[PDB]
């Protein structure tokens, strides 16, 4: 079978709570969707300073997603991008094959931003709406742990989850990863 | 439903 | 290549946001040296690398019975060969094609020449007064409706810097800049110095022509959402690539006569250039160049009396035969040979497919019309001058805006008129009473229930069986009725076009119902968007500008609340309202005196139908084409023998 | 489910979208009604068929056009003279499409009609056959289905099975079969049987309708795609035609007649062999000589034949031949033409048109 390759590798470190949990190691392709990679890239490293330190994952759903991250609000429609405030969905390239991949939450067309949402079961009710721009290699106890805090009505985790750490870590040859999970 | 939307969260 | 330019302007931005100047003023410079060292990259080997590979095209076959469809294949595939060695050599020029992509609003700041105001702002602040009263000149031409920079350019004026012949415009495209001088150089009488201007203009305007025919060409454009349902073949598709592409290109002519400083682009501006140059000529005396030129000109116009009696006179001093010997020039033959061909091909895929076409030059011949299309607009033209009759006859016979663009005959038998614009405290509004009946209702209400909702997917429903296909019938039966009405009352002389239409039905539910004090919809305008306090309205492509009237059909009226009532701009004091009822229509022009609000519904079911026209036939509803097609072929079709 | 079946004359009761009369057969399947379901089915191998006919009757015509009449000024700019015969094609497309009645229903998905090109509906069916007392349509089927997939366990299985039933070992036919392929049958039969005059017959019949069928499958070929980038109009409309050609190329390959389990490799070589060694058998050397420089042409790589076209050179002088005898047919030569053209145009085409992004996954 065929798959993409990958460039780079983000690190993120997550904290429930009061507790640390362990290392999402992630993956991310560097040329099929030049441009979004970049931005997650360098909005990472805290280059500029609007950086994913100390964010907030507001919404926690059950069995859908975990998608949450704004530096400028904590929950609401808080997103700024190094292009602007909205660059265009770029291609369409790849679709989500089941647990833990990682695509963009636009708010429509061309109305792309920096929230980034992490599945974790095949979703194909949206499917080419979205972006998606990399796939996690590691550490899928760590989004199952994260995934079972109880949640209130409207989806705010109860206590919260507190990104403590991130950065970059460089791959010197681009390997290839498969098409169906993990 | 189940949409990941930034801003008007819909069902 | 550099990187992209929006990444530069947001660090532009956010430094000055800071307040750094040398951050803002380096990064705007850098900016705009990589925009325009984009373009040069792309127009410059997109030019050299098509005219690399010709088109060749040799038919020196002649298809005979007995080779079968043979032929045919060979004749796409040397072709589509020739096709994709073009495509290889773009390929290996461009690049990385997502440094070339960028969002709207970033080409709209681009247009306004935001970049420069923050540069004239950073050069005052660092004191390099030279640059920052040529940036200041250069926004202030851009947008000449800012008396701030008026301001400053008054002050700049006062106290040290230049004279009142150095403000350069570094935005402006070289072609435009003499034709104005020379224009006015011409007005003073000093045609020694005004030619040389002319003849640089024409050079210029040829040479920006031909830059502009070969940038045109980029990705195709859609409607929305509206990827997952495109279902045409190759063919097809080429075609229609091909036709938006022309369309595109031939909007070069209309882009390259307009100046922000004007609201209208000049009309017939090839032709002008040689009336005024031959003008110029004959004040000097040249006689050859002045006949020559109005030869040229009467190429594009063979019935213009003044110039006929011109050349006549010209004829008259010079002699005969070197009358017979000048003829036109060989670039306006190839520049009209080729917008001909243009033009008939856009007229034949108009007549074909039904895509809308507006002509953007006055002097086309009508032998490219085809003849179905000259009928319709034989009858546009006759119904241009019958409703003209009859508004002159009003004032005759007598605030006149509100007496003489109102009152419409009402075709349709059965419709009333028990609700009126004086009425109502306002102006451009109407609410009718009647335009459907009560039997015809439940089949709406079911079509709505069973499955917002557009025409076109309505009919692809009942296509598949899901939903009744009565009921898709009047849907589309009742827009074409309320449309033809909506045109008729307003006294509209030119035909109103479709903008969007969708029915739609609001559902209560009753959970969240508790400290719901908040508006269900804030009060607002649809061309444009309404400030509250500042009370303001600017036509943004954040709106849809092209909107002129709307109109309201309601349905049903067993629910409490959700009147619908019209407020001023202040979007407090309420105006007039209006009761929901069966089979009642709003009519309003959606301009900036109807603001208009919707309130919250108490219980129950509220379903009604939206609709917007537009007066502009280029931003039409492109939907509609493929409905028309489906009505046509499901209920009154035809068939072949096998 | 063949035998009522015509183009022209089709009844207006079964007149029915694809995908719904699919559905509700999976659901008669699934709810143990066997009679209903085997009904369903058929009812949709017709209109699959019927759609297949339609599309090939509305590209007869149209593409196989002439000149429309160009005119005296256009020749200079071959761009417009190209897109315009092209959009006169399309236009002439379009009108046509309208009038068939198969086309006035609402057309099925992309992964439906993948489906149906696999012949995956026969499972279901030939179980309800077998589950309604039909062991020679059921072992007719279950063949039909082994015949385009020889690699399964379970139709083997069931196939196994079928023949171990006595009585059920004649009733072998090809559900889904082609008139040029019968005709090849009778026509090695004949040949075999050390006739001559029937089998040359045979061949020249049945050459035209597997040229025709070819052609027709080929100009099937452009449908449509799945959208998923935007990009500039030339490198855009290079895609389309990248994916139409991957599926071109299989187009030869995949109506090669099979026998024997085995597909009989280089069909038209073949063909062309035995009709040389026929008219070599009474003696017509003046259509023996085509045939074989045809073979020739198609591969150059022989020994025995190449001989054989040396000793008619030979003797050219005997018999009367002139030198425009020693040509191929008009029709091979096409082929050829349209097989290595194709083939050039895929190995340039996958060498800078095509994207690198994609890898081994160890
Ligand atoms: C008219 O102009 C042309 C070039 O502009 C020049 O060659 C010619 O001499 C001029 N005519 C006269 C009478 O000088
Ligand atoms: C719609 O209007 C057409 C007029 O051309 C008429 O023939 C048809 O019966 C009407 N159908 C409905 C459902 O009103
Ligand atoms: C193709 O359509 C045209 C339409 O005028 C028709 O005359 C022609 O006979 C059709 N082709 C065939 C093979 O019937
Ligand atoms: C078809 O035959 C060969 C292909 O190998 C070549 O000469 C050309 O492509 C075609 N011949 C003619 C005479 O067009
Ligand atoms: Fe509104």
């Amino acid at each position: 079978k065929k798959g993409p390759k990958v460039t780079v590798k983000v690190y993120f470190d997550l904290r429930i709570g009061d507790e640390d949990v362990g290392r999402v190691i992630f993956g991310l392709f560097g040329k099929t969707v030049p441009k979004t990679v970049d931005n997650f890239v360098a909005l990472a490293t805290g280059e500029k300073g609007f950086g994913y330190k100390n964010s907030k994952f507001h919404r926690v759903i059950k069995d859908f997603m975990i998608q949450g991250g704004d530096f400028t609000r904590g929950d609401g429609t808080g997103g700024k991008s190094i292009y602007g405030e909205r660059f265009p969905d770029e291609n369409f390239k790849l679709k989500h094959y089941g647990p833990g991949w990682v695509s963009m939450a636009n708010a429509g067309k061309d109305t792309n931003g920096s929230q980034f949402f992490i599945t974790t079961v095949k979703t194909a009710w949206l499917d080419g709406k979205h972006v998606v721009f990399g796939k996690v290699l590691e550490g899928m106890e760590v989004v199952r742990k994260v995934e079972s805090t109880k949640t209130d009505s409207r989806d705010k985790p109860l206590k919260d989850v507190i990104i403590a750490d991130c950065g970059k870590i460089e791959v010197e040859k681009p390997f290839a990863i498969a098409k169906e999970a993990a | 439903x189940l949409l990941v939307t930034a801003g008007l969260v819909l069902a | 290549g550099m990187v992209t330019p929006d990444l530069l302007f947001a660090e532009g931005t956010a430094a000055y946001a800071r307040g750094d100047w040398p951050g803002v003023v380096l990064s705007m410079e850098r900016a705009l040296r990589s925009r325009a060292a984009l373009r040069a990259l792309r127009l410059r080997c997109r030019t050299q690398c098509a005219a690399d590979f010709p088109w060749e095209l040799d038919p020196d076959w002649s298809p005979s019975p007995a080779q079968a469809s043979g032929a045919a294949a060979l004749r796409d595939l040397s072709f589509f060969g020739g096709l994709l060695r073009r495509a290889a050599c773009l390929r290996r020029c461009l690049g990385p094609p997502a440094a070339h992509s960028l969002s709207e609003e970033m080409e709209l700041e681009f247009r306004k020449r935001s970049p420069y105001n923050y540069l004239q702002v950073a050069y005052f602040k660092i004191n390099k007064l030279e640059k920052a009263v040529a940036a200041a000149h250069t926004f202030f031409v851009g947008n000449p409706e800012h008396m701030e920079m008026q301001q400053n350019l008054d002050y700049y004026q006062t106290m040290s810097g230049v004279k009142e012949a150095d403000f350069k415009d570094l935005e402006t495209q070289p072609h435009m800049q003499e034709f104005r001088l020379g224009v006015r150089l011409y007005s003073e009488e000093q045609p020694q110095e005004a030619v040389p201007h002319l003849e640089a203009a024409l050079q210029e305007y040829f040479v920006a022509y031909e830059e502009c025919r070969a940038l045109c060409e980029g990705p195709y454009d859609y409607d929305g959402y509206n990827y997952l349902e495109y279902n045409a073949d190759l063919f097809q598709a080429i075609t229609d690539h091909y036709i938006q592409v022309l369309n595109c290109k031939q909007n070069c002519v209309t882009e390259l006569a307009s100046h922000p400083s004007r609201e209208k682009p000049f009309e017939d501006f090839l032709p002008s250039h040689y009336n005024y140059l031959q003008f110029a000529y004959y004040n000097i005396g040249n006689y050859t160049q002045a006949v020559e030129c109005a030869k040229t000109y009467l190429l594009f116009f063979p019935n213009d009396e003044v110039m006929n009696q011109n050349l006549a006179y010209y004829a008259a001093m010079l002699g005969e035969e070197h009358t017979r010997s000048i003829g036109p020039r060989e670039s306006a033959k190839e520049y009209r040979q080729r917008s001909l061909l243009e033009k008939e091909l856009l007229f034949f895929a108009y007549d074909v497919f039904g895509i809308p076409f507006v002509d953007p030059d006055s002097w086309t011949p009508e032998e490219v019309i085809p003849k179905r299309l000259q009928e319709k607009q034989k009858s546009e033209r006759e119904t241009a001058v019958r409703i003209s009759q009859e508004i002159g006859n009003l004032m005759k016979e007598i605030d006149v805006s509100r007496l003489t663009r109102e009152g419409g005959p009402l075709l349709y038998e059965g419709i009333s008129l028990t609700m009126n614009s004086k009425l109502l405290n306002g102006s451009q509004r109407v609410v009718m009473d009647g335009v459907i009946s009560d039997h015809e209702c439940q089949e709406l209400q079911r079509l709505t229930n069973v499955a917002g909702v557009t025409v076109f997917k309505a009919l692809k429903l009942g296509q598949e069986g899901k939903v009744p296909l009565q009921s898709a019938h009047l849907y589309y039966n009742v827009t074409e009725k309320v449309r033809r009405i909506m045109e008729s009352y307003f006294r509209l002389d030119t035909p109103l076009y479709f903008s969007y239409s969708h029915l739609v039905c609001r559902t209560a539910i009753e959970e969240v119902q508790a400290e719901r004090k908040d508006d269900s919809h804030p009060v607002h305008v649809d061309n444009c968007i309404l400030n509250a306090e500042t009370l303001v309205c600017v036509k943004e492509p954040p709106a849809y500008t092209f909107r002129d009237y709307s109109a309201i059909l309601y349905l049903n009226g067993d629910f409490d609340g959700g009147n619908f009532y019209f407020t001023e701009l202040d979007a407090k004091t309420v105006t007039a309202e209006v009761q929901p009822q069966c089979g009642r229509a709003v009519g309003f022009s959606s301009g900036t005196e109807n603001p208009h609000g919707v309130k919250a519904v108490t219980r129950g079911q509220r379903c009604a139908i939206a609709l917007w026209f537009t007066l502009d036939p280029r931003h039409s509803e492109r939907d509609r084409v493929q409905a028309d097609d489906l009505v046509k072929m499901l209920f009154s079709p035809e068939e072949m023998d096998l | 489910q063949y035998e009522r079946y015509s183009f022209r004359s089709f009844p207006r009761d079964e007149l029915m979208p694809l995908e719904s009369a699919y559905r509700h057969a999976l659901d008669k399947y699934s709810g143990e009604h066997w009679a209903e379901s085997v009904g369903y089915l058929e009812i949709s191998l017709r209109l699959h068929r019927l759609l297949r006919d339609s599309e090939a009757f509305c590209h007869r015509n149209c593409s196989a056009a002439p000149q429309p009449e160009p005119a005296a000024g256009l020749a200079s700019y071959p761009e417009l003279r190209l897109f315009g015969g092209l959009l006169r094609r399309a236009h002439c497309l379009k009108r046509c499409k309208q009038g068939l009645p198969a086309f006035r229903q609402s057309q099925p998905s992309r992964e439906v009609l993948a489906d149906f090109q696999r012949r995956e509906p026969y499972k279901f069916l030939q179980f309800a056959y077998f589950k309604a007392n039909n062991l020679p349509k059921a072992i007719a089927a279950a063949h039909t289905f082994l015949l385009k997939h020889p690699d399964d366990e379970m139709m083997k299985r069931n196939m196994a099975y079928y023949k171990s039933l006595p009585g059920a070992e004649d009733y072998i036919k090809d559900l889904e079969t082609k008139s040029y392929e019968s005709l090849f049958i009778r026509a090695v039969r004949a040949y075999n049987g050390e006739n001559w005059r029937t089998s040359i017959t045979d061949m020249e019949l049945a050459l035209p309708d597997f040229f025709k069928a070819f052609y027709e499958c080929l100009a099937a070929c452009e449908g449509s795609r799945e959208i998923k980038d935007f990009k500039d109009f030339y490198l855009s409309i290079a895609d389309h035609y990248v994916e139409v050609l991957e599926c071109k190329i299989q187009c030869e390959e995949n109506l090669t007649p099979v026998i024997g389990g085995y597909p009989v490799e280089k069909f038209v070589a073949t063909m062309y062999h035995y009709l040389q060694f026929a008219y070599y058998k009474l003696n017509d050397l003046k259509n023996a000589a085509p045939c074989a420089v045809s073979y020739l042409l198609f591969d150059q790589n022989d020994k025995v034949m190449q001989q054989n076209l040396v000793y008619y050179q030979y003797h050219r002088d005997t018999w009367g031949l002139s030198d425009e005898h020693f040509q191929p047919r008009p029709e091979a030569v096409q082929f050829f033409n349209v097989t290595t053209l194709q083939k050039e145009l895929y190995d340039f085409a996958k060498e800078n048109i095509m994207d690198d992004d994609e890898g081994e996954v160890v």
